[PDB]
């Protein structure tokens, strides 16, 4: 893997080798690589028309619609040369049909600017919108007519007139539908009644053509409908309409449905009461002012009564409901609070039920994510006694989401903060710092952070829960989003106490703290680890010192910092790599000049016998092979396979680099 | 800080 293995591919699918194409991803690296105007090798693989490109690109796990500078996808590329057997490859593994770039064309707008048979055939096969303009105003039924061929222009139109037939015939239908929502006959309604929840269980569009036929009103009638096996088959279509967008949740509210909902929580029939709590879940999924309408309704003392309720899947319900109400902002999560929310749920922590103490920790959950004083309710609930204790629970789902509560509370003020050290949490999240489950990882890393932020006092609490060899030890997971959570952790110990401070570095975190920062590429966390002490010489027990892994990664910045510094300009790894290998390789030129400037070693081979001009000749690097040999660079070097750097240019098919080195020779 | 809220809709 590199930036060398990932060059040639670019031109190779301009060229059209499908035996290049397939070397260079022989070994395995980046199947779709960057472009100078945003390309990746399956877009100039359908420009040139070399099938047998497009479909090796993909068979090894690439993407179908990757954009450029200008939001070009391959199959807009694939349509404006006219190539149809390239054209469906993309459409039979997921390919935006109507995907629009920052012009606003879509394939068969362009197409259509052509004037190409038989490749309009499978994109309209396939739903390519027909009707939608670009930002110019000219339809693709329009831009063949400028073109001056209305060939498959009329193919274009009867399928465009086509789905306005359609369109009208589903209006027709639903209309009807709904018109029998209010028949006497109860067999004639039910199949209607049916059939419009069933469409509504599609997606949010056809939830809208059920909005736009006038269910809404004839369904909120049927809430009072004396036959219960039809009252709720209207809460199972509402509730269908009531999760798609915040826009279809608003015509459910805007029709009247929540004064019918929150009456049926009376209901003493258990599959009406959970259809009710499926319906008013759904609307308070919604923003803050469609929760606000749920609370408004009154819905609120109903389901704080049944946190109470015997039935143990009703009880879930209504915490699922709570939940989602809990999920809006402040003047939403105090209504919660207001109504005696947290007594009750406080109590159902202790419940042995595991699915109702995920559901328990949900609404703890979003309470806490409110204001301080939200927070404080929740604490003044004693919540965190009995949060601490599901540390120690071997649901792993119960103890993801204890401790996502926990984090919630330990995100407000020093006080809050303080509130859970004394509950006796830093034990168990340092000890769920070397969890195998990677997911408790995290969150166990992110209640830390939080708490970690606190004042020095709450800091100290961290640093003597033993937190910082396990967080200096979590810096060198494979996983970068922990390794960067475990950095913020210890940055935000480091911003305590001169004595803090010292305390992070007696640790031994700078070593690796300068090996993220090399990394990353963020130059001035280089500067502040040297700083403060980190050793820019340190090796890992491969070798790699932080000089090479910026040269790999190609961050002229710290490059620059770490040499003036006293970093080790020719520091070889166990492979006999130095960091001009590193940059000679991954073609950053000015980082190799750099280098060369600071005394790096032209002619240095590694292990094998490999010379920075080997490196370079091999991978199409023009520039790095003219300045290597302007270095002194050994032109007729030989590595253990007896091959010079003009050797390995011919064997990559490098021909202006083999010219430079045949006559340099 | 880290106030983290969680949807879910059936």
């Amino acid at each position: 893997g590199g930036s060398c293995l990932g060059k040639k591919l670019l031109e190779a699918a301009r060229a059209g080798q499908d035996d290049e194409v397939r070397i260079l991803l022989a070994n395995g690296a980046d199947v779709n690589t960057a472009d100078e105007t945003g390309f990746t090798p399956l877009h100039l693989a359908a420009w040139e028309g070399h099938l047998g490109i497009v479909e090796v690109l993909l068979k090894n796990g690439a993407d179908v619609n990757a954009n450029d500078e200008r939001g070009h996808t391959p199959l807009h590329l694939a349509a404006y040369t006219g190539h149809l057997e390239i054209v469906e490859v993309l459409l039979k593994n997921g390919a935006g049909v109507n995907a629009t770039d920052v012009i606003g064309t879509a394939p068969l707008h362009l197409a259509a600017m052509w004037g190409h048979l038989e490749i309009v055939e499978v994109l309209l096969k396939n739903g390519a919108d027909p009707k939608a303009q670009d930002k110019f105003g000219k339809t693709p039924k329009d831009l063949a007519k400028d073109n001056g061929h209305e060939d498959v222009a009329k193919l274009i139109d009867k399928k465009a007139q086509e789905e306005e037939e359609e369109e009208e015939k589903k209006k027709k239908i639903l209309k009807d539908l709904v018109k029998k929502l209010s028949s006497p006959n109860e067999n004639e309604l039910q199949n209607a009644l049916w059939t419009l929840g069933n469409i509504a269980s599609g997606g949010n569009e056809q939830i809208q053509a059920v909005i736009d036929a006038g269910a809404l009103p004839a369904l909120v009638q049927l809430l009072s409908s004396p036959n219960e096996q039809i009252l709720q088959e209207a809460l199972w279509a509402l509730s269908n309409i009531a999760s798609g967008g915040n826009e279809q949740i608003q015509a459910v509210i805007d029709a009247g449905a929540l004064p019918a909902l929150v009456q049926l929580l009376s209901s003493p029939n258990e599959q009406i009461l959970q259809e009710a709590l499926w319906a008013l879940s759904n609307i308070a999924s919604g923003g803050n002012e469609q929760i606000q309408a749920v609370i408004d309704a009154g819905a609120l003392p109903a389901l704080v009564q049944l946190l109470s309720s015997p039935n143990e899947q009703i009880l879930q319900e209504a915490l699922w409901a709570l939940s989602n109400i809990a999920s809006g902002g402040n003047e939403q999560i105090q209504a919660v609070i207001d109504a005696g929310a947290l007594p009750a749920l406080v109590q159902l922590l202790s419940s042995p039920n595991e699915q109702i103490l995920q559901e328990a920790l949900w609404a703890l959950s979003n309470i806490a994510s409110g204001g301080n004083e939200q927070i404080q309710a929740v604490i003044d609930a004693g919540a965190l006694p009995a949060l601490v204790q599901l540390l120690s629970s071997p649901n792993e789902q119960i103890l993801q989401e204890a401790l996502w509560a926990l984090s919630n509370i330990a995100s407000g003020g020093n006080e809050q903060i303080q509130a859970v050290i004394d509950a006796g949490a830093l034990p168990a999240l340092v000890q769920l710092l070397s969890s195998p489950n990677e997911q408790i990882l995290q969150e166990a890393l992110w209640a830390l952070s939080n708490i970690a932020s606190g004042g020095n006092e709450q800091i100290q609490a961290v640093i003597d829960a033993g937190a910082l060899p396990a967080l200096v030890q979590l810096l060198s997971s494979p996983n970068e989003q922990i390794q960067d959570e475990a950095e913020k952790t210890l940055l935000n110990i480091a911003n305590g106490s001169e004595e803090q401070q010292k305390a992070v570095y007696d640790a031994g975190a700078l070593k690796y703290l300068l090996i993220i920062a090399a990394k990353r590429g963020f130059a001035d966390r280089v500067r502040l680890y040297l700083r403060l002490g980190a050793d820019q010489n340190t090796a890992d027990e491969t070798g790699f010192t932080p000089l090479h892994l910026a040269a790999w990664e190609g961050h002229l910045g710290i490059v620059e910092v770490l040499l003036k510094n006293g970093a080790d300009v020719n520091a070889n790894d166990e492979r006999g790599h130095t960091p001009l290998h590193l940059a000679a390789y991954t073609g950053h030129l000015e980082i190799v000049e750099v280098l060369l400037k600071n005394g790096a070693g032209v002619n240095a081979t590694d292990v094998i016998g490999t010379a920075p001009l080997h490196l370079a000749a091999m991978c199409g690097h023009l520039e790095i092979v003219e300045v290597l040999l302007k270095n002194g660079a050994d032109v007729n070097a030989q590595d253990k396979f007896g091959k010079t750097p003009f050797d390995l240019a011919i064997d990559n098919g490098n021909e202006d680099i083999a010219e430079v080195l045949q006559k340099a020779a | 800080k880290r106030k983290r809220k969680r949807k879910r809709k059936r």
